[PDB]
């Protein structure tokens, strides 16, 4: 079994900022990329961009240009997303993903987080 | 850092008795010997070059060179041999410096005329060596080089045009260089004023030789200079045990800086070591336990310490566990193909050892990677360093990480709880070669003892034999060490 | 990029077949097999239920099958209960290094 733990909640304002963590344990962290969802309250899931935890080369989506950034930590195994021109359409559920080929990139997302409710 | 500069009928000399070295290492007393070897002809032309106008010319190096001069002043340093003499093959370098002979047979790069400045490369240096200098009066040289050995005569003597009478020219220095010589020059020290020397060629002839009393060469005759000195040559005139003795061991060759490196290297880029001219004891690193491998293809393990081969190098990795098995000669399995791969006849020996006290930490080492992906196989002893990206795809990938645009490189993740088979193990892989060069890696040669006033064999350097030993009252030359 | 679509609302008895639909999807053949769905319940974390078109994983019923045609994928459920009462998200590639979603389709069953 593998787990996937995220933190807790936080409240902004739109001149602040977001880090939120993702925390695996039970399998082999740097054989399988990562990917981010949103889910505002009440609509359909939204793809942001990916990342690889052995590189760490990043693509993202033409839309959020500018204002996101994905970083890791291989020490204790942790990834981080950085979220700084909060508004008020930026309110949602954040969510990781795990791919299933492991040297290969290719959205089939088995295992899910928890999700982190930021209600700006 | 490289200047030309040339702004200019040699005369010809007698050279009367000149000229005549110690063929052989024996000690013949009060004998009348015949010899046949390159011997320089009596009362024949040498060249009296006075370089310094300036300009040395590339002179040819017909079956060997002697070579005289009379300067006082310290202006002819050394010479340079070689073949092409341009960056394309190897060549020799004999100068010396106030207290220094250091001697370096390099792939030189040469200008137009050197002088001490004189080359602007050089890139595989394959001999050293360092010893005492060898600089009115005489000196004299004498140049040989056959089968791959070169020889060095010199003498210096104190006259007050080159003098009459008679001069033995002693061994001086032997080297197994290898490389082939037809040309070669002369290089003088400008900070200057005249400087001249003597050349001559040697050739096949017939000598008689005279020893006195005490082993040393008086007198000589050349067998084709006059109808007279032909008739004097024709005239001939004007068991309980074994020992083995041999000399000591002292050049022990350096495999502790292998076995013991601080920090061991990746197996994508591994590391060579080139060893040559020493004595390695192969018997040293088996009889021990470090070691859980030492699997041997091609010789015996307990017959490396009588055997001589041109060279031996020596390839390191840090691998994980269960790959182990996939260096050996006819194996695969993704680091046989893209990684490191062993020729069909191999003849060498694979020696591996854990080291998870050493290559392991709590987070994670991080820090040794290995190919992954790759178009083609690898020919036997082949690396690759590079970094693109690999095309899985027909759109390029124009250095992108992507889609169908794969990074081929992958980290091991070390860490001090994986089992048996996740960690790490040092590799050494040690590889000999031999070929058509004088052979100097060997191994030790043992020595028994002296027993005197009995009747015993034995083996004095390679002179075997039987008899009775006691002590005499002879005296040798320094260099003679046979006797007779 | 590309917008895939769906019907916003499907139904079926229980015991009959429905045959959710997808369209838009990336038609080339490098990059033909990459279309995946997933089903939600309120409150929860998605499920994964059909990869690489038809390839199938480990935990759900060979009830659930997918399949595609020319330009459409398509979900194919039989045996229908009173749980499948959930949303179908549709999944594929688009393009420049980036994958799309769908609006999504609500199942409903009528007891
Ligand atoms: C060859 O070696 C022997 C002895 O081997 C070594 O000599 C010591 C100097 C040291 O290096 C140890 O590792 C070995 O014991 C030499 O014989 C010795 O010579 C010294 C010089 O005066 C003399 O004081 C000793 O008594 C000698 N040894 C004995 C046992 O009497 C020998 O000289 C070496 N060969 C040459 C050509 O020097
Ligand atoms: C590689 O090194 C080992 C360890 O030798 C040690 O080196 C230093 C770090 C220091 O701690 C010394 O006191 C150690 O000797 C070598 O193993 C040694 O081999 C010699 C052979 O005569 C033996 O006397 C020592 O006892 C050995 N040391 C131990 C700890 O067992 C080993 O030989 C080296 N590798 C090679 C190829 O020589
Ligand atoms: C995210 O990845 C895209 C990849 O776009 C593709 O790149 C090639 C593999 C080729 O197939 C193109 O036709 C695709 O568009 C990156 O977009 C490219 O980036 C580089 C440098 O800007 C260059 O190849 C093109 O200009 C871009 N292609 C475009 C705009 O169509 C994009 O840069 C990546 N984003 C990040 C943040 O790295
Ligand atoms: C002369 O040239 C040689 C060529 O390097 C050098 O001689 C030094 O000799 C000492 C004693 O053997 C050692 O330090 C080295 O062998 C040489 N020095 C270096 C730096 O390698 C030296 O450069 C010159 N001078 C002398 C006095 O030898
Ligand atoms: C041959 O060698 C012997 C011994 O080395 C020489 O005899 C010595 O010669 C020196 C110098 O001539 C004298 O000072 C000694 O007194 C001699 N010793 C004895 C015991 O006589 C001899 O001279 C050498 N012969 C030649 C021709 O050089
Ligand atoms: C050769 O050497 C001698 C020198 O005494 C003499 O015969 C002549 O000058 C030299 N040259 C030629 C061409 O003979």
């Amino acid at each position: 079994e593998v787990q996937l733990v995220q933190s807790g909640a936080e409240v902004k304002k739109p001149g602040a900022s977001v880090k939120v963590s993702c925390k695996a344990s039970g399998y082999t962290f740097t054989d399988h990329y990562i990917h981010w969802v949103r889910q505002a309250p009440g609509q359909g899931l939204e793809w942001m961009g990916w990342i690889n935890p052995n590189s760490g080369g990043t693509n993202y989506t033409q839309k959020f240009k500018g204002r996101v950034t994905l970083t890791r930590d291989r020490s204790i195994s942790t990834a981080y997303m950085d979220l700084s021109r909060l508004r008020s359409d930026d309110t949602a559920v954040y969510y990781c993903a795990k791919d299933v080929p492991p040297y290969i990139v290719s959205g089939w997302l088995d295992c899910w987080g928890q999700g982190t409710l930021v209600t700006v | 850092q490289c200047v030309n500069l040339t702004t200019r009928p040699p005369a010809y000399t007698n050279s009367f008795t000149r000229g005549v070295y110690y063929p052989d290492k024996v000690f013949r007393s009060s004998v009348l010997h015949s010899t046949q070897d390159l011997f320089l002809p009596f009362f024949s032309n040498v060249t009296w070059f006075h370089a310094i106008r300036f300009d040395n010319p590339v002179l040819p190096f017909n079956d060997g060179v002697y070579f005289a001069s009379t300067e006082k002043s310290n202006i002819i340093r050394g010479w340079i041999f070689g073949t092409t003499l341009d960056s394309k093959t190897q060549s020799l370098l004999i100068v010396n410096n106030a207290t220094n002979v250091v001697i370096k047979v390099c792939e030189f790069q040469f200008c137009n005329d050197p002088f001490l400045r004189v080359y602007s490369s050089a890139n595989n240096c394959t001999f050293e060596y360092v010893s005492q200098p060898f600089l009115k009066n005489l000196r004299e040289f004498v140049f040989k080089n056959i089968d791959g050995y070169f020889k060095i005569y010199s003498k210096h003597t104190p006259i007050n045009d080159l003098p009459q009478g008679f001069s033995a020219l002693e061994p001086l220095v032997d080297l197994p260089i290898g490389i082939n010589i037809t040309r070669f020059q002369t290089l003088l020290a400008l900070h200057a004023g005249a400087a001249a020397y003597y050349v001559g060629y040697l050739q096949p002839r017939t000598f008689l030789l005279k020893y006195n009393e005490n082993g040393t060469i008086t007198d000589a005759v050349d067998c084709a200079l006059d109808p007279l000195s032909e008739t004097k040559c024709t005239l001939k005139s004007f068991p309980t045990e074994s020992i083995v003795r041999f000399p000591n061991i002292t050049n022990l060759c350096p495999f502790g800086e292998v076995f013991n490196a601080t920090r061991f290297a990746s197996v994508y880029a591994w590391n060579r070591k080139r060893i040559s001219n020493c004595v390695a004891d192969y018997s040293v690193l088996y009889n021990s336990a470090s070691f859980s491998t030492f699997k041997c293809y091609g010789v015996s393990p307990t017959k490396l310490n009588d055997l001589c081969f041109t060279n031996v190098y020596a390839d390191s990795f840090v691998i994980r566990g269960d790959e182990v098995r996939q260096i050996a000669p006819g194996q695969t399995g993704k680091i046989a193909d893209y990684n490191y791969k062993l020729p069909d006849d191999f003849t060498g020996c694979v020696i591996a050892w854990n080291s998870n006290n050493l290559d392991s930490k709590v987070g994670g080492n991080y820090n040794y990677l290995y190919r992954l992906f790759r178009k083609s196989n690898l020919k036997p002893f082949e690396r690759d360093i590079s970094t693109e990206i690999y095309q899985a795809g027909s759109t390029p990938c124009n250095g992108v990480e992507g889609f169908n645009c794969y990074f081929p490189l992958q980290s091991y993740g070390f860490q001090p709880t994986n089992g048996v088979g996740y960690q790490p193990y040092r590799v050494v892989v040690l590889s000999f070669e031999l070929l058509h060069a004088p052979a100097t890696v060997c191994g030790p040669k043992k020595s028994t003892n002296l027993v005197k006033n009995k009747c015993v064999n034995f083996n004095f350097n390679g002179l075997t034999g039987t008899g009775v030993l006691t002590e005499s009252n002879k005296k040798f030359l320094p260099f003679q060490q046979f006797g007779r | 990029q590309s917008a895939l679509t769906q019907p916003p609302s499907a139904s079926g008895s229980p015991g009959q077949s429905v045959t959710i639909s997808c369209t838009g999807t990336r038609s080339d053949v490098d990059g033909y097999n990459y279309v995946s769905w997933y089903q939600q319940h309120p409150g929860k974390a998605p499920k994964l239920m059909i990869y690489e078109v038809t390839k199938r994983p480990s935990g759900v019923p060979d009830r659930f099958s997918g399949s595609k045609s020319g330009n459409t994928a398509s979900l194919t459920v039989s045996g229908l209960q009173a749980e499948d009462e959930a949303d179908y998200y549709c999944s594929s590639y688009a393009g420049i290094n980036n994958w799309v979603f769908g609006g999504g389709t609500k199942l409903t069953v009528l007891g």
